[PDB]
C-alpha cells in the first residue's frame, strides 16, 4: 500500500541520515574505534549494521502490510515455499550487496565505478540497493547484484567440489567397522574402537528427546513432589487419592520405603548435577513414557476423581523389580554387570523420576492393570530399542 | 638523514669522529675531502610515519574532473570553491581526515577539529 | 618481588607434588597436602627469605590398600635441586643415594635443564626407575582439569581378568603413549592397563581401558 | 558485451615523431634538478622523454584524436597523481563507444556534442536507404563519439542516462535513482542495456529478475530449438 | 576467570596486562643518534633538564629515542621499569637514562663503554625487536567479553550470571596456564593439538569432539551423538591424534588390498 | 509501454637590432674534417682545455659448405670503430663515449671575428668522462674482498 | 602505493586469429626458410643440379 511504501521510504531515509552522520563524524576524526578493529572496520560495521537494520525493518513493515488473501502469505504460513527474506526483498527493499562479506571495493581509482566521484563513502555508491524487484534496479546496482550472484555460484561449486572429496575420505575412512555378537564395536582386525556402540547400546532409530524431571524444578517443588509423608504433616499423603488411603497413613514401613526412594532421587539429582553442568534437562533417550501413560489412561478409561487401588509397596517394588529387568548385556560376570549398570544408570534415573508414588497416585491415578501394563510396555520397548549386532 | 656528497667524488660523506679536537666531521673514504659538522645529528629512523598522506599535490590539481567539489570556505582567502581529498598515505591505520585544497591560493587546510 | 612469586610457584608446585604422590598410592594425609603458604614459608625458608629445596626432599610410604593390591609396590624418595642446571655429579649422588636406601622408585625434580649424561645415567639400576620432572611443568596439576577424567592403575590379575572376559590380546586394546603427562603423572610402565572413568552425556558413566606402549 | 570490440594495433612512429615537434625533450637530456615538474611521456611503456607543458600538448593530442587523424583505437591516459601519460596503441585491448560531453555551451551549462540535426540527417540516410552519406564514421570524424577501453576508463566520468543526469534540477512506481551533484561529466553512456551480452539480451525485464536466473537463462539460450539459417 | 573474581573489569585488566605481549618498539615514536663526545655534558639544550636531574670512559656516541605517552597509557608502562628492563638486558656495558612521566616529551638516552654509529645501530635493532616489556609470547589483542554462565542457584534452578571472559588472539597454552590470577582448572584452545600435548590424550579426545560438534552446530544441523563419538574414538585409538588422510590409515596394517 | 515499430510511416510523413648574415662553408673543409661535439662529466663548471695543460693528446686506444647470418652498413661501420679515444697530457685523463641519440639535428654557428657566422652540420657527439681521479683498483683483490 | 593489480581488464590483451596466425605463420615461415637453406647446402655440398 501507499502508506507502507512511504514508511519504507522514511525507514531507509533515516538510515541514510545515520550513515551520513557517522560519515561526517568519521571524516572529522571524532570517532575512536573499539579494541580489536580500526576506524574503517568499525565504520563499515556501523554502516552495514544500519543498512541491514533498515532493510529488516522495511521487510517487517512490508510483511505486516500484507493481508491473508495474498497467496505468498499462505505459502509462507504453510511452510512449503517462500520465506520472510523473499517478500522482504520483493515487496520492501533488496538490501546491501556485499562481496566476500565486505562492501563493494574500489575496482577503479578511489571509486567503485567510473560513474561516481572519488573518495565516495556514501552507502548508495558502496553497494546498497535501495530499489526493489517490483520497480526494477539501476545499472550500478544490477552490476553488484551480478557480482554477488556469480560469487554465490562459484562458492557453491567449490563447496561441492570439496564436499565430494570429504565424502570419499569419510567413506573410505569408516568402512570396516561393525558390531559383533557381543555388543562391542570393533573393526575387522579386532581392534576395539568402542566397548559399547554409542556408549549405550541403542540404535539411532528408536531414540526420542526426553525431559529429566529429577533436575527440573526448584527445591520447594522437588520436596513438594517427591515427599509423601505418612507420620509427618509437612508433605502428608492425601487419603482421597487411593481407596486405602485411610490405612496407608501411620505406616512406618512404607514411610521407610519412601525415604529410600527419596534419597535415591536426591542422589540421582546430585549425579545429574555433576553430569550435565549446563542446566538442560532435554536429552535424547529411548522409550517414550508419556505416550505409554496416555495410552494407559485412554485404554483403561482412567479419568479424574477416581480412587486408585495401588499402594506404596506396589509402585516402589514395581519400579525396583522393573529396574532389574532392563538388560542390554547377556553376561553374568563382574565387568559385564558393571558395564550394564553404568550403561543403564541414566535410564534408571529417568524411570525413577517419571515413576514416583506422588506422580502416579496424584496425577495419573493409575490402577493395577494399568500400572502393570505400563511396566510391561516400558520393559518391552526397552527390549526393542536395543541395537542389533551386525549393523554397519 | 639529509647527508651531503663529496666534491669531485660526489660520494656520500660518512661520519668521522675527530678525536684530536673532539668534534664530528664528514669524510669521503675515496679521497681526502673532510668537511666540518654543522650538527651532531646523524641518523633518525622515525618509526611511526605520518608523512606521505598529502602526497602528489600539483599546481594543476584544480583541473581534475574526477576530483569532487565542496562549498566550505578557506580560512585564508575565504574561497568556497575548493577540492578535497583524503590522505595519500595508503595504510591500514590511516585516518579518513579530509584534506581541503583551495582553488585560489592553493592552500591545503584540513577538516580535523581535534588537532590542527 | 620476584622472590615471593618464586616461593608461591614453588609452593603450588610442591602441593602438586604431594597430590601426584598421593594419587600414586602413598600415605600422605589431607592436612599435609592442604598446608598453607605461610606455614611452608615458615618451614622451608631461611631467615633471609630464600627457600631451601634440599630440606623439602622427603620420603613417601605406600598405603595399606596399595600394598594389599600391589604387593610388589615399595617406598618412594622425593628430592629436589637448588642448582639451576643439574650436573652429572648431583645425579650420581641421587642414584647412589637411591641404591643405598634401597627404594623401588625415585622422583627427581629439576629447575631448568639437566645434562644429557645424567639422563643417560637413569636406566642403570633395574628394576628401579627414576622420574625426572620439571619445576615449571609441575606448577599446575593436570588431573584437576575438567577435560581430564579419572584414571586408575590396574594390577596383573585384573588385567588378565579383563583380557579373559573381553577375549583380547594386549595389542587389541587402545594404546596410550608413555610421553603422556598423565602416564608420567601416574608413572606407568610398559604392559600396564589403566581404567578411564569419564562422565558421558549419553550414559552418565562410561568406562574405558588403555594400555601403555 | 554487445558494443565491445577488440583493438587491432596501429603505428606509434607518427605519434613519437609528432611529439618532438612541440618541444618534447628527449630522455637522455633530462635533469631532475633543472626540470623537476616535467611530465613524463610514455608510448607503449617506452619512456621517450618528458615535457614541461602537458596541458596544451594533451589538448592538442585530444583535438587531433577526435578529428580522425589518430586512430580512435589508440587509448591515451593521463595519470595526474602518478604524473604520467600512458599511450596504448597495441592490439588486444577491448574498448566500447561512448558519447562526448562538453561543458562550454551556449545554454550556460554542459551538453552533449551530438545534437538533433545530426540525428535528423542520420535518420534521413537510414530511412532513405536522396542520401546524405551520414553514417557512424561521419559521427566519429566530427568529434561526437569516442572509443574507451578499460585503461582510459580510469580517468573519465561517465553518465548513465543523458536527459536525467546532464540537466540540473515523483511517482512511487518508478525506481529510485541517484543525483546529479557531479558536474565534470566527460563522457556519457550510450545505453545501459548494452552492457549485457547476446544471450542475456533475450531476457525480458532482467532488472526485475535475480542474477543467477539471468545466468541460467543465458545458459539455456544456447540449446533451444529454432531456425538457425534458411539454406 | 575465577568464580571469586567474576564480573570484575579491573581484575581482567590486570590479567590482560599480565599476559598480553608488549614490546619496546610498540611505544616508540622515533629514535635518533647523536654525536656527543663528553659523557656528562650534552649539547642538546632541552635534555639539559634531564642532565640536571638523572645524573645527581664511555662512548662519545649517543643513542636517543622518544616514546608515545598514549602507548605508555594503553599499554601500562613506567619509564623506570623500562630502563630496568634494558639495564637487566644488556647489563653494565650500556649506560642508560630515561625521562620522567612528568616530562611532556618522553626521552631515553644510552651509551657504551671503527665508528660507534654502526654499533649503536645494531643495538637499535636489538632494542626494538628483542625486548618484550611485559606479557608472555604469542598473545595479542585480548578482548573483554561478558559471557553469561548458567550456575546453580541455592533455590534449585540454574541462573545466568554474566562474567568477564578473555578472548585471545594467538595461542600459547603452557605459559598462560601457569600465570596466577586465573583458574588453572579451566581454559580452552581452538587448536586441539595443543590440548593433546599439554593436557594429554583424554583431553585431546574431548577437545576433538568439541571441535567437530562446533562445525555441525554452526551449520544449523543436528547429528546424533553416536556417529560423532564413533568418529572421534577412531581417530584416538592408536594413541595421540591420527590424521584422516592417505597417510593416516594406509601406513598401518589392515591387509594389502584394503 | 510498447515497442514503436511504425516509425517508417512517421519518418515518411515527417520528412637596437644588429643584422648579420649567414653563410655555408664550402664542402671542401667538410670533406677534410668531421665536426664532433664535446661534453664533460665531472660536474666542475670551468674545466677548460687551457687548464687541461699540455701536451694535450686525443688518440683512440676443415669445414665444408656452411651458413652465414647477415648485417648492414652504417651499423657495421659504427661497430668496427669500437675503440674510444682519450685525451691526456704526459696527469689528467678524459675518455669519451658515443652519444648516438643526440645526432638528429645539430647545426653549429661558429662566430668569427666579424658579426657574421659560419654554420657547420654536426657529424656526431661524444660524452667525455674524467677518468682516474682517485687512482685505485684491484680486480681479483676486490672479488675476494667482496666475499666477506 | 598499493600492490599492482593484475585483475584490471585494461592490462589484459586478447588474441584473435591475427596474433595466433602471426605466431603460427612466423614459425612455419622460419621452418620453411631453414629447410630451403638445407636443400641449398645439400645441393652445393653433394655437387648436383
Ligand atoms: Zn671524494
Ligand atoms: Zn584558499
Amino acid at each position: 500500500d501507499g502508506p507502507t511504501m512511504r514508511e519504507i521510504t522514511e525507514t531507509i531515509a533515516e538510515a541514510k541520515k545515520k550513515v551520513l552522520d557517522v560519515t561526517k563524524e568519521a571524516q572529522a576524526n571524532l570517532l575512536t574505534a573499539k579494541h580489536g578493529m580500526t576506524l574503517r572496520e568499525s565504520f563499515e560495521d556501523n554502516v552495514v549494521r544500519f543498512l541491514n537494520e533498515a532493510r529488516d525493518k522495511a521487510g517487517r513493515l512490508a510483511e505486516v502490510n500484507l493481508k491473508d488473501l495474498n497467496n505468498v502469505k499462505q505459502m509462507v504460513m504453510a511452510g512449503s515455499k517462500g520465506s520472510f527474506i523473499n517478500i522482504a526483498q520483493m515487496s520492501a527493499c533488496v538490501g546491501q550487496q556485499s562481496v566476500e562479506g565486505k562492501r563493494i571495493a574500489f575496482g577503479f581509482v578511489d571509486r567503485t565505478l567510473p560513474h561516481f566521484s572519488k573518495d565516495d563513502y556514501s552507502p548508495e555508491s558502496k553497494g546498497f540497493v535501495e530499489n526493489s524487484y517490483l520497480r526494477g534496479l539501476t545499472p550500478q546496482e544490477f552490476f553488484f547484484h551480478a557480482m554477488g550472484g556469480r560469487e554465490g555460484l562459484i562458492d557453491t561449486a567449490v563447496k561441492t567440489a570439496e564436499t565430494g572429496y570429504i565424502q570419499r575420505r569419510l567413506v573410505k575412512a569408516l568402512e570396516d567397522i561393525m558390531v559383533h555378537y557381543d555388543n562391542t564395536t570393533r573393526n575387522s582386525l579386532g581392534n576395539v574402537i568402542q566397548f559399547i556402540y554409542g556408549e549405550d547400546g541403542m540404535d539411532a532409530a528408536h531414540i526420542e528427546k526426553q525431559s529429566l524431571d529429577t533436575i527440573g524444578g526448584s527445591d520447594a517443588a522437588f520436596e513438594k513432589r517427591y515427599r509423601v509423608d505418612l507420620l509427618n504433616t509437612d508433605h502428608t499423603l492425601d487419603p482421597s487419592l487411593l481407596e486405602s488411603g485411610s490405612e496407608i497413613l501411620g505406616d512406618l514401613k512404607l514411610q521407610v520405603l519412601l525415604d529410600e526412594e527419596y534419597k535415591q532421587l536426591v542422589k540421582d539429582r546430585k549425579f545429574l548435577r555433576e553430569v550435565f553442568v549446563d542446566g538442560e534437562a532435554n536429552w535424547p533417550l529411548p522409550v517414550n513414557i508419556r505416550r505409554i501413560i496416555q495410552n494407559a489412561q485412554q485404554t483403561f478409561h482412567i479419568d479424574h476423581t477416581k480412587p486408585s487401588d495401588l499402594t506404596i509397596k506396589d509402585i516402589v517394588l514395581g519400579v525396583k523389580d522393573l529396574q532389574e529387568n532392563l538388560l542390554v548385556l547377556r553376561g553374568k560376570n563382574e565387568i559385564i554387570q558393571n558395564a550394564q549398570r553404568d550403561a543403564v544408570t541414566l535410564f534408571c534415573c529417568l524411570l525413577r523420576s517419571r515413576l514416583a508414588t506422588r506422580r502416579v497416585l496424584q496425577e495419573y491415578r493409575l490402577t493395577k492393570q494399568a500400572f502393570d501394563w505400563v511396566l510391561s510396555n516400558i520393559e518391552a520397548q526397552f527390549l526393542r530399542s536395543v541395537v542389533h549386532p551386525g549393523e554397519m | 638523514t639529509t647527508f651531503r656528497f663529496c666534491r669531485d667524488c660526489n660520494n656520500m660523506l660518512y661520519p668521522r669522529e675527530d678525536k684530536e679536537n673532539n668534534r664530528l666531521l664528514f669524510e669521503c673514504r675515496t679521497c681526502s675531502y673532510v668537511e666540518e659538522a654543522g650538527s651532531p645529528l646523524v641518523y633518525r629512523h622515525e618509526l611511526i610515519t605520518n608523512i606521505g598522506e598529502t602526497a602528489g599535490v600539483v599546481q594543476d590539481i584544480g583541473s581534475d574532473p574526477t576530483l569532487p567539489r565542496s562549498d566550505r570556505e578557506c580560512p585564508k582567502c575565504h574561497s568556497r570553491e575548493n577540492v578535497f581529498f583524503q590522505s595519500q598515505q595508503r595504510r591500514k591505520d590511516t585516518s579518513m581526515v579530509l584534506f581541503f585544497v583551495c582553488l585560489s591560493c592553493s592552500h591545503i587546510f584540513t577538516s580535523d577539529q581535534k588537532n590542527k | 618481588q620476584e622472590n615471593e612469586r618464586n616461593i608461591s610457584r614453588l609452593w603450588r608446585a610442591f602441593r602438586t607434588v604431594k597430590e601426584m604422590v598421593k594419587d600414586r598410592g602413598y600415605f600422605i594425609t589431607q592436612e599435609e597436602v592442604e598446608l598453607p603458604l605461610e606455614d611452608f614459608k615458615a618451614k622451608y625458608c631461611d631467615s633471609m627469605g630464600r627457600p631451601q629445596r634440599k630440606m623439602m626432599s622427603f620420603q613417601a610410604n605406600p598405603t595399606e590398600e596399595s600394598i594389599s593390591k600391589f604387593p610388589d609396590m615399595g617406598s618412594l624418595w622425593v628430592e629436589f635441586c637448588d642448582e639451576p642446571s643439574v650436573g652429572v655429579k648431583t645425579m650420581k649422588t641421587f642414584v647412589i643415594h637411591i641404591q643405598e636406601k634401597n627404594f623401588q622408585t625415585g622422583i627427581f625434580v629439576y629447575q631448568n635443564n639437566i645434562t644429557p649424561s645424567a639422563m643417560k645415567l637413569v636406566p642403570s639400576i633395574p628394576p628401579a626407575t627414576i622420574e625426572t620432572f620439571n619445576e615449571a611443568a609441575l606448577v599446575v596439576n593436570i588431573t584437576h582439569h575438567e577435560l581430564v577424567p579419572k584414571h586408575i592403575r590396574l594390577s596383573s590379575d585384573e588385567k588378565r581378568e579383563l583380557l579373559k572376559r573381553y577375549r583380547l590380546k594386549e595389542s587389541q586394546l587402545p594404546r596410550i603413549q608413555r610421553a603422556d603427562p598423565v602416564a608420567l603423572y601416574l608413572g606407568l610402565k610398559r604392559g600396564e592397563v589403566v581404567k578411564i572413568i569419564r562422565k558421558s552425556e549419553t550414559s552418565g558413566r562410561y568406562a574405558s581401558y588403555r594400555i601403555c606402549m | 558485451s554487445l558494443m565491445s570490440c577488440i583493438s587491432v594495433g596501429t603505428d606509434p612512429m607518427p605519434i613519437i615523431t609528432f611529439l618532438s615537434e612541440w618541444g618534447m625533450e628527449p630522455l637522455e637530456d633530462y635533469v631532475p634538478h633543472q626540470s623537476p615538474d616535467a611530465t613524463r611521456v610514455f608510448v607503449n611503456g617506452v619512456w621517450h622523454g618528458v615535457h614541461r607543458n602537458p596541458a596544451r600538448l594533451m589538448e592538442t593530442l585530444r583535438t587531433l584524436r577526435r578529428k580522425g587523424d589518430i586512430n580512435p583505437e589508440v587509448s591515451m591516459i593521463r595519470d595526474i597523481r602518478e604524473k604520467e601519460l600512458k599511450i596504448f596503441t597495441d592490439a588486444g585491448r577491448v574498448y566500447r563507444p561512448l558519447f562526448i560531453v562538453e561543458d562550454d555551451e551556449s545554454l550556460g551549462h554542459k551538453e552533449l556534442k551530438v545534437r538533433k540535426g545530426h540525428i535528423a540527417k542520420l535518420m534521413a540516410t537510414e530511412y532513405q536507404d536522396d542520401v546524405e552519406e551520414y553514417t557512424w564514421s561521419s559521427l566519429l570524424n566530427e568529434g561526437l563519439v569516442e572509443y574507451i577501453d578499460a585503461e582510459e576508463e580510469e580517468s573519465i566520468l561517465i553518465a548513465m542516462q543523458p536527459e536525467d543526469l546532464e540537466p540540473a534540477e515523483v511517482d512511487p512506481a518508478k525506481r529510485i535513482r541517484v543525483s546529479h551533484h557531479a558536474t565534470t561529466f566527460t563522457h556519457c553512456e550510450i545505453h545501459p542495456s548494452m552492457i549485457l551480452g547476446v544471450a542475456a539480451s533475450i531476457i525480458p525485464f532482467p532488472d526485475h529478475n535475480q542474477s543467477p536466473r539471468n545466468t541460467y537463462q543465458s545458459a539455456m539460450g544456447k540449446q533451444a530449438m529454432g531456425v538457425f539459417l534458411t539454406n | 576467570l575465577e568464580p571469586g573474581h567474576a564480573a570484575d573489569q579491573e581484575q581482567a585488566k590486570l590479567i590482560r596486562s599480565a599476559i598480553e605481549h608488549t614490546t619496546l618498539k610498540s611505544v616508540t615514536i622515533a629514535s635518533e643518534i647523536y654525536y656527543d663526545p663528553d659523557p656528562r655534558s650534552t649539547v642538546i639544550p632541552e635534555d639539559e633538564e634531564i642532565i640536571q636531574l638523572h645524573f645527581s670512559q664511555q662512548s662519545p656516541w649517543l643513542l636517543r629515542l622518544e616514546l608515545d605517552r598514549a602507548a605508555m597509557n594503553d599499554k601500562d608502562l613506567t619509564m623506570g621499569q623500562v630502563g630496568e628492563r634494558i639495564k637487566q638486558t644488556f647489563k653494565n656495558d650500556l649506560f642508560v637514562i630515561w625521562s620522567e612521566d612528568n616530562d611532556e616529551k618522553l626521552i631515553i638516552r644510552c651509551r657504551v663503554v671503527a665508528e660507534e654509529d654502526h654499533m649503536l645501530k645494531k643495538i637499535e635493532n636489538t632494542m626494538l625487536e628483542n625486548i618484550t616489556l611485559r606479557g608472555v609470547e604469542n598473545i595479542e589483542r585480548v578482548v573483554m567479553m561478558k559471557y553469561d554462565r548458567k550456575v546453580p542457584s541455592p533455590t534449585g534452578e540454574y541462573v545466568k550470571e554474566p562474567e568477564w571472559v578473555l578472548e585471545t588472539d594467538g595461542v600459547n597454552l603452557s605459559e598462560v596456564m601457569t600465570v596466577p590470577g586465573i583458574d588453572p582448572t579451566r581454559i580452552y584452545t581452538n587448536s586441539f593439538i595443543d590440548i593433546m600435548e599439554v593436557l594429554g590424550i583424554e583431553a585431546g579426545r574431548a577437545a576433538l569432539y568439541k571441535e567437530v560438534y562446533n562445525v555441525i552446530a554452526s551449520d544449523g544441523s543436528y547429528v546424533n551423538y553416536r556417529h560423532m563419538a564413533l568418529l572421534v574414538d577412531v581417530m584416538t585409538t592408536q594413541g595421540g591424534l591420527t590424521s584422516v588422510t592417505r597417510h593416516g590409515f594406509n601406513r598401518s596394517n589392515t591387509g594389502a588390498l584394503m | 509501454f510498447i515497442k514503436r515499430d511504425r516509425m517508417r510511416r512517421n519518418f515518411l510523413r515527417m520528412r637596437e637590432y644588429n643584422e648579420f648574415p649567414l653563410r655555408a662553408i664550402p664542402k671542401e673543409d667538410l670533406e677534410n674534417m668531421r665536426t664532433h661535439l664535446l661534453k664533460f662529466q665531472s660536474k666542475k663548471k670551468i674545466n677548460p682545455v687551457t687548464d687541461f695543460h699540455l701536451p694535450v693528446r686525443l688518440h683512440r686506444k676443415r669445414k665444408t659448405r656452411q651458413l652465414k647470418v647477415l648485417d648492414e652498413n652504417a651499423k657495421k661501420l659504427r661497430f668496427e670503430e669500437f675503440y674510444p679515444w682519450v685525451m691526456e697530457d704526459f696527469y689528467n685523463t678524459w675518455v669519451g663515449s658515443y652519444e648516438a641519440g643526440n645526432s638528429d639535428s645539430y647545426v653549429l654557428l661558429s662566430v668569427e671575428d666579424d658579426g657574421s657566422f659560419t654554420m657547420i652540420p654536426a657529424d656526431k657527439v661524444y660524452k667525455f668522462t674524467a677518468r682516474n681521479k682517485y687512482a685505485t683498483x684491484x680486480x681479483x683483490x676486490x672479488x675476494x674482498x667482496x666475499x666477506x | 602505493k598499493d600492490q599492482d593489480d593484475r585483475d584490471h581488464f585494461g592490462k589484459k590483451r586478447l588474441d584473435l586469429a591475427g596474433p595466433l596466425l602471426a605466431q603460427l605463420f612466423k614459425t612455419l615461415f622460419k621452418k620453411l626458410t631453414k629447410d630451403i637453406f638445407r636443400y641449398m647446402q645439400r645441393t652445393v655440398e653433394e655437387a648436383h643440379d
